């Protein structure tokens, strides 16, 4: 994955 | 739909034994079995929801770029020809990804958004469909990938516009919309220096804010904010 | 079946790009699909479907012995009454894995074993016969639990059988043969000692045989020696 | 899982 997205 | 026959409470019990046994796409069932019962979700079914839904796609998600990496290999000056079979398995697995996002877009659209009317439903359901959107547009090669692109952006806009208004900086789904709006900056709109605003003023706002909280609460908010600044340090 | 109307060599290309995407419920089908085409399978054939099996039951035997490990507490002393939900979903979890295995066992029979005539294929099928058969004997609890079990070692017993008289001890698939009914013994037939009898026993002979190995056969020869160490380190 | 067994 590109980038951190949200855990929820 | 199958889960008609099961009691709502049933489902969510068993949303969080699939859970528990990493048991997504039941999960993701389960909590849709729930949904369609018609009633409002509390703070921890909106979570099981996201959560399971959010494993489904995410594995979707992983294989599509294994695929689509395969498939831009083949199409390289002199690669061998293979013939069909990893367009047509990549269009499989991306098919298969639409059809969970086309999902969770039809429970938020019946009727989740629509009976939201605390802050904190609303920007979360809005924020979820900003993402599906956003999944959508990672695949979207067509005359509608502006639209499905467009759809995303509004609906993180309007979650934004209330969180800012109703929400305190560091709260959580607060902090993880202002995140992935800053991801969909970034990857799919072609704005990286929104992304790295976003991400900044959101980062310091919650800074600022931190004070107020209790441990916990201070726990949940700094978790974010640290995927604000891994993106930063990723991004500058 | 669904796979009938693709190529074997294009459901083979097929199972090796699922693999990489590691999504093996898509891999498991397409191998499926390439038994049913009626064809030996070569030896690359066998491990893929053997691999893609493997997984699926995998995760489906991770699941229920979560499940089964909650149902367990919520019948011990002073624990709360839930309700049907927790047994309900093993169940659910157990049916789906037993029709797995129901699935692998139905291809053997139409017809894998029937047509393989050299020592590795037969010892390869009559493992995995082995093999789904332990898998249901580790849920089975009826009348059929001592039928199931019997199932297994026959299969088992007439792999190594064939595999002492035609295969070197190192054979990796010997190994793994052996490995396995090893397991079979101690978590199956409640007969730890003949469980580390024969892991010493095949851990021995192997050694004695190392020197007559390539560097590459050794290596996948010690990989699988080191599991039959590390069980006898578990067991002693 | 209580043992290790072939990975294939
Ligand atoms: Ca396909
Ligand atoms: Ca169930
Ligand atoms: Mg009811
Ligand atoms: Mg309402
Ligand atoms: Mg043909
Ligand atoms: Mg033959
Ligand atoms: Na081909
Ligand atoms: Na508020
Ligand atoms: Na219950
Ligand atoms: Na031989």
């Amino acid at each position: 994955k590109n980038a951190n997205s949200s855990p929820v | 739909g199958a889960m008609g026959s099961m009691e709502r409470a049933s489902l969510i019990q068993k949303a969080k034994l699939a859970e528990q046994a990493e048991r997504y796409e039941d999960m993701a069932a389960f909590m849709k079995g729930a949904v369609e019962k018609g009633e409002e979700l509390s703070c921890e079914e909106r979570n099981l929801l996201s959560v399971a839904y959010k494993n489904v796609v995410g594995g979707q998600r992983a294989a599509w770029r294994v695929l689509s990496s395969i498939e831009q290999k083949s199409n390289e000056e002199g690669s061998e020809e293979k013939g069909p079979e990893v367009r047509e398995y990549r269009e499989k697995v991306e098919t298969e990804l639409q059809g969970v996002c086309d999902t969770v877009l039809g429970l938020l659209d019946s009727h989740l958004i629509k009976e939201a009317g605390d802050a904190e439903s609303r920007v979360f359901y809005l924020k979820m469909k900003g993402d599906y959107y956003r999944y959508l547009a990672e695949v979207a090669t067509g005359d509608d990938k502006k639209r499905i692109i467009d759809s995303a952006r509004s609906a993180y806009q309007e979650a934004m516009d209330i969180s800012k208004k109703e929400m305190p900086p560091t709260n959580p789904i607060r902090l993880g919309l202002a995140l992935n709006f800053s991801v969909f900056h970034y990857e799919i709109a072609n704005s990286p220096e929104e992304a790295i605003s976003l991400a900044k003023t959101t980062f310091d706002e919650a800074m600022a804010d931190l004070h107020t909280l209790s441990e916990d609460s201070y726990k949940d908010s700094t978790l974010i904010m640290q995927l604000l600044r891994d993106n930063l340090t990723l991004w500058t």
